[PDB]
RNA sequence: CGAAGAGUGCAAGAGCAAAAGAUAGCUUGACAGUGUUCUUCCCAACGAGGAACGCUGACGCGAAAGCGUGGUCUAGCGAAC
RNA sequence: UGGAGCUUUACUGCAGGCUGUCGCUGAG
RNA sequence: GGCGCCCAAAAUGAUCGGGACUCAAAUCCACCACCGAGACCUGUCCGUACCACUCAUACUGGUAAUCGAGUAGAUUGGCGCUCUAAUUGGAUGGAAGUAGGGGUGAAAACUCCUAUGGACCGAUUAGUGACGAAAAUCCUGGCCAUAGUAGCAGCGAUAGU
RNA sequence: CUGUGUACCAGGAGGGGAACAACCCAGAGAUAGGUUAAGGUCCCCAAGUGUGGAUUAAGUGUAAUCCUCUGAAGGUGGUCU
RNA sequence: UAUGCCAGCUGGUGGAUUGCUCGGCUCAGGCGCUGAUGAAGGACGUGCCAAGCUGCGAUAAGCCAUGGGGAGCCGCACGGAGGCGAAGAACCAUGGAUUUCCGAAUGAGAAUCUCUAACAAUUGCUUCGCGCAAUGAGGAACCCCGAGAACUGAAACAUCUCAGUAUCGGGAGGAACAGAAAACGCAAUGUGAUGUCGUUAGUAACCGCGAGUGAACGCGAUACAGCCCAAACCGAAGCCCUCACGGGCAAUGUGGUGUCAGGGCUACCUCUCAUCAGCCGACCGUCUCGACGAAGUCUCUUGGAACAGAGCGUGAUACAGGGUGACAACCCCGUACUCGAGACCAGUACGACGUGCGGUAGUGCCAGAGUAGCGGGGGUUGGAUAUCCCUCGCGAAUAACGCAGGCAUCGACUGCGAAGGCUAAACACAACCUGAGACCGAUAGUGAACAAGUAGUGUGAACGAACGCUGCAAAGUACCCUCAGAAGGGAGGCGAAAUAGAGCAUGAAAUCAGUUGGCGAUCGAGCGACAGGGCAUACAAGGUCCCUCGACGAAUGACCGACGCGCGAGCGUCCAGUAAGACUCACGGGAAGCCGAUGUUCUGUCGUACGUUUUGAAAAACGAGCCAGGGAGUGUGUCUGCAUGGCAAGUCUAACCGGAGUAUCCGGGGAGGCACAGGGAAACCGACAUGGCCGCAGGGCUUGCCCGAGGGCCGCCGUCUUCAAG
């Protein structure tokens, strides 16, 4: 009802004015008019989501998957580390880390820290978002999928993301779509993962 | 880029004159309006025809051609083998929700089959038994008279 | 506009053929496939038995289905094979990709389009 | 003597002479079913209506071929509920 | 194939009046 | 037969566009030389279509005497604005915005310099749209000419010095 | 006013026609040189005050087309052939 | 050169723009009644100074208690004076006190006051006394019960449609209503209270059979829960008030029994664990609130300020978000982890007390009347003969009977007992709490970021704006001069900046003052485009340009001379496709307002805006004074194409369920839809996995000859109509 609540009416002709709605002397109601209602705005009623075939999202998962085995592919995506192989597999003990440092040293000696030291650095975006809590955006790391429970050790890492393999999606594997992320699987979570 | 995000600029977004695009004039009236008179073309025409049979009163039979039953004989390694007999009852779906399995003769019969169903068409019969096959009325089959 | 990176790749491939080899056939399925999806072709394997010959490729310039019987030793060459086509194909011949044909039969030689 | 100026129900234009006219006799095809084609609507979509031309049925007249799907042709017509 | 006011033996209806009938409603 | 003459009167100022022209600067019959388009010819470039090569609609080469105007309308590529994501950058050694000025692009537009400003701002790709104005007696706000103009006289109460 | 066929205007630039939707040339990417078209060559205004010859004295005329440019019936020892 | 034109510069005006957000908008979760014990709302008061707002009520921005909290405080609101606080104030939670008048407003009256003990009025009980109680009115919508349009669609219009919508009357709650079959009728050897969601389905049905309208059963889910009377047989064995005494009720029936697994009675069997009444009474989970809570404020540089750059270092079950003199995990709040409290779930679940389930035989003892049903007239509905309801009239049976199963009657069959009643949960809404956001960002977004339902308009119903931004810190301008002067001005002071000095960040255009450049008082009007001159120009972001000569040289293309024609103007042949020929380049020389470019002006060519209407617009047809900002293809459902993508004789899940990183996402769910066979009104019947010939692409071959998918022309097949045929 923005813009609606007015018996505003058009004098018509007569009195050398548009044939415009007005109210106690001023225009209303009309999308032309200054506080008028808006001709064609956002509405509620509209469906903004969309549907995925199971079989096409499945194999998205799965292809997604797959990016995660290709250094160059990975490296290309940005992220920086220096190792041959990936995903980097880790013994199920992984799981029993506690501390977010004892996982640095691991990913240190596993050559991989760097794509950290990548994300350590937010951006603070330009434009109005910021006033809607938007203010800042950083660089999508390390995905570490365990089985048991999401890595509580990790998951503050500069732009780690943490995943369980019964559940890690397409977002997880390739955040915004792009394919390749540096993944380190759990030897228990590689297995799970090749029934998805 | 599409047609919508190419009219900014046109003026009249491709409506032609801009005495066009107002109110349902433009279309000849609301909805169906003058269905029986200016738009008349390519509308079925005014009528009444036939009736219809209580819905409770009806029957729907589910139907297959022996050709489907063929093609996957040897597919059906759960459905017995011979001197293949198959129960078309098991092998037709929407089987339950439905009156009655028919057998219907469209394609060939490469194969000696033992049909067993409710009903089957002339040239069913004359398929399966031509392959030295033979055919057998279930007893709901029986309200054959 | 294919959006299908592999579906473009085969498509350069073939083409790449038809013109350094002999292909022809090649150029001829390249041509099919970068019409729109409605026209690529949609094969069961009733059609495939009925006008295929051993020892002369059977090379479908779209997806083969599953519908039907297939008893000839043929070996088929499509986009694509349904789960049950490909099943069903390499009980009694052979289903390859056309990545494949294009690799062992360059010039496109004795093949026959089936759609 | 006389190709047609007569006559042929009615406008007009057209058709017709061992006839499509006249007379006589006989007869009920002014029939049933179902189509093709054209027309209505040049070209170019559109209904009812119309016409020409088939197939099937049953008949009339005729020696028979054949003629008769109304009056020689173009007006005399009407949707759904 | 706009609006409104008015008219009438325009079309269609609605009040109102008259009239029959049933109920109220009974005994010889 | 050729040219002319009479027939032959209209309203603000006459006319062959005007000046003006008489062996013509008129008319007719022949002729001579010139001026004059975006047409036609010619050089280079652009677009488009088609060809060759090619993954390419990227380069490169080739063909167009038989391509190049356009309202309504159909089709296609591209510019710009908001916010989201991914990738990746700039800013107190001065961001955005604004003013004046330089460069690029057929163009939508892109970009730099100087001043101002004093804190935020992009690019690529995929999205998202309350996404582009010269017009509607369009809306709201602000502002100029009108103009130092009209009114500050008229009434039975002329009011003052 | 109402048909028909066609080219044009509409939706067609540029050159000419004093101006001037549809009359003449002309169908047109940018830029450049050149040559023409229609139409012009006394001046205004690019090019002739060109050539051979005739007629006209009315300023006839210097007005292709035209709502737009009038000139008729009737007459003429005006003048030329 | 005056008056003046165009552009710029300096300063105004103006407030666009950029940046910022204390407000909106939308979604999600939670929670949910108030009032005669006088509510909600309103009036009027109330502060040291007090107008507005907020709070409060003569105890009046407050009083008391318990807990929390803490060295400060006295609201918005940054003043002055004064006061309070370690007797622990402020502040917060819970509980209590006070709580003027009008207001349902209730002693009578009244524009918020007055007049002489008051439940006014209507009721129930009744000690028949207002003694004890009830109703009244409010609430964002939701909900139930009644009354009920028209514009509109049908391209007119009356039925129909809009629509049982808007609106009106009455009423309840935290949810309402519905609900334990006189059901269903995939007809059955079947289901088994009711909502709701998905589907069934735009199907059945309706309908100037036009436009349009439009279910259900079932299925998949959500949540699940069944009971109580009347009567029979008993017959005061009973209930209410009161401490009691005592009173009231009740044979016109309180109380027991019983309630279709029919019951009762008589006679037996067995048994309790059903039900019903009542006691105790949560876990967990969800929402909100609260406690605790790691690690740099190190160096150098820049800066007014370091959160910047560079260097060194650290936490993280915490790299969400905010604050802080600029980009902060480590400066401050907080965030992760862990914990606590209240509320809701819920007086529920469980547990427990009492009760007693059920079964056999006999028994025509009982089982809801203006009903069932029929007719007259209407309304409503998909309800068509077969919806539901109102009204007038008529009107039955008694379980050995009656109703239903989509026309009526009779029989059979199957289902079920109407004319009494209650009933949790799953579902609606959004006042209120909290959270969230590809929403808006001050002409937007609410009408309202401000004084917002404010100021203001109307007799009234009702209507209704606009106003955001100093600075890091008020350091918010002392002293001096001027002046009529707490004005204004000058000078000065602060600060990085006063061109940050009060609607005080930035500061566009229109436009104004002054001024610079060009033009300018003998001259002509779509204001320009293109080309060429004058005059003008700090740098930067452009660096070219002119003249000799020379090279290259397309189309085109000579003078002169010689010869030969024509009455003549002039032409022909040769010289010669030569000289010349746009552009481009090289040598040599030159320009620095010099070349481009920008401003203005002059010359030449073309030129009567723009948008619209129109056959025809400069138009004496329409629109606008100018500028900035605002200002028009959007959503849902269905249908039909198309491009891309997955899967394919199949394909997709919907509601919903589980998990989790908790609106995303992973798994599950195939109910149902479309496709897999059609033709026929219906009954009913039921098809080419290829038989022939052409032949494109492509393949093969010994280079016209074969194979030829797709395609083309036929055959034949199913069905409808059919004496056949067509
Ligand atoms: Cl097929
Ligand atoms: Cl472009
Ligand atoms: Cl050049
Ligand atoms: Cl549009
Ligand atoms: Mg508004
Ligand atoms: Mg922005
Ligand atoms: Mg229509
Ligand atoms: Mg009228
Ligand atoms: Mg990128
Ligand atoms: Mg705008
Ligand atoms: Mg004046
Ligand atoms: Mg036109
Ligand atoms: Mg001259
Ligand atoms: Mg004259
Ligand atoms: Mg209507
Ligand atoms: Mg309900
Ligand atoms: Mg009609
Ligand atoms: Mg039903
Ligand atoms: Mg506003
Ligand atoms: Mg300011
Ligand atoms: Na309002
Ligand atoms: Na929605
Ligand atoms: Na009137
Ligand atoms: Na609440
Ligand atoms: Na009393
Ligand atoms: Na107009
Ligand atoms: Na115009
Ligand atoms: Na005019
Ligand atoms: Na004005
Ligand atoms: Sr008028
Ligand atoms: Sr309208
Ligand atoms: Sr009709
Ligand atoms: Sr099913
Ligand atoms: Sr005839
Ligand atoms: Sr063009
Ligand atoms: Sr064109
Ligand atoms: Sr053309
Ligand atoms: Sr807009
Ligand atoms: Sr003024
Ligand atoms: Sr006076
Ligand atoms: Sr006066
Ligand atoms: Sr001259
Ligand atoms: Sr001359
Ligand atoms: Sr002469
Ligand atoms: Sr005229
Ligand atoms: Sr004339
Ligand atoms: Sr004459
Ligand atoms: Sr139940
Ligand atoms: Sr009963
Ligand atoms: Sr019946
Ligand atoms: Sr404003
Ligand atoms: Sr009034
Ligand atoms: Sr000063
Ligand atoms: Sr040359
Ligand atoms: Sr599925
Ligand atoms: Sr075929």
């Amino acid at each position: 009802y923005a813009g609606l609540r007015t018996p505003a009416e058009s004098f018509g002709s007569g009195r050398g004015q548009a044939h415009v709605p007005k109210l106690d002397g001023r225009a209303r109601r009309v999308p032309q008019a200054v506080k008028g209602r808006s001709a064609h705005p956002p509405k509620t009623e509209k469906d903004r989501s969309l549907d995925l075939n199971d079989k096409e999202r499945q194999l998205a998962v799965r292809s997604a998957l797959a990016a995660t085995a290709d250094a160059d592919l990975v490296a290309d995506r940005g992220h920086e580390f220096d190792r041959d192989e990936v995903p980097v597999v880790v013994s199920d003990d992984f799981e029993d880390l506690v501390k977010t440092q004892e996982v640095v040293s691991l990913l240190e000696a596993l050559d991989v820290h760097a794509d950290i030291d990548r994300a350590d650095e937010t951006k603070i975006k330009a434009g109005q978002g910021s006033a809607r809590g938007r203010k800042y955006r950083r660089p999508a790391s390390i995905l570490f999928v365990t089985s048991d429970e999401p890595s509580t050790a990790a998951r503050n890492l500069a732009g780690a993301d943490v995943a369980t393999a019964s559940e890690v999606n397409t977002e997880d594997l390739a955040p915004g779509g792009a394919p390749g992320r540096l993944t380190v699987f759990t030897e228990s979570a590689l297995a799970e993962v090749a029934e998805r | 880029t599409s047609k919508k995000k190419r009219q900014r600029g046109s003026r009249t977004h491709g409506g032609g004159s801009h005495k066009n695009r107002r109110g349902a004039g433009h279309r000849g009236g609301r909805g169906d309006a003058g269905r029986d008179k200016h738009e008349f073309h390519n509308h079925e025409p005014l009528g009444k025809s036939g009736f219809k049979r209580p819905q409770k009163v009806q029957e729907e039979a589910a139907t297959i051609d022996v050709r489907e039953i063929d093609e996957n004989v040897t597919l059906l390694a759960a459905d017995d083998v011979a001197e293949f007999r198959v129960d078309v009852r098991d092998v037709v779906e929407e089987a339950d929700d439905a009156d009655y399995v028919k057998v219907l003769g469209a394609g060939q019969v490469r194969h000696e089959l033992t049909l067993i169903a409710d009903d089957f068409s002339e040239g069913a019969r004359e398929k399966v038994e031509g392959a030295g096959g033979s055919v057998e009325l279930t007893d709901l089959g029986e309200e054959r008279q | 506009s294919k959006t299908n990176p592999r579906l473009s790749s085969l498509i350069a491939d073939l083409k790449s053929a038809a013109r350094s080899s002999g292909g022809a056939v090649w150029g001829d399925v390249a041509e099919r496939l970068e019409k729109p999806r409605r026209t690529h072709a949609e094969v069961n394997l009733g059609r495939i038995e009925r006008y295929a010959q051993e020892d002369e490729t059977v090379v479908v310039p779209g997806k083969v289905l599953g519908s039907g019987v297939l008893q000839k030793d043929v070996t088929v060459a499509a986009v694509d094979f349904s789960g049950t086509a490909e099943t069903k194909i390499d009980q009694v011949g052979e289903a390859v990709s056309l990545e494949q044909a294009i690799e062992n039969n360059p010039e496109g030689s004795h093949v026959r389009v089936i759609r």
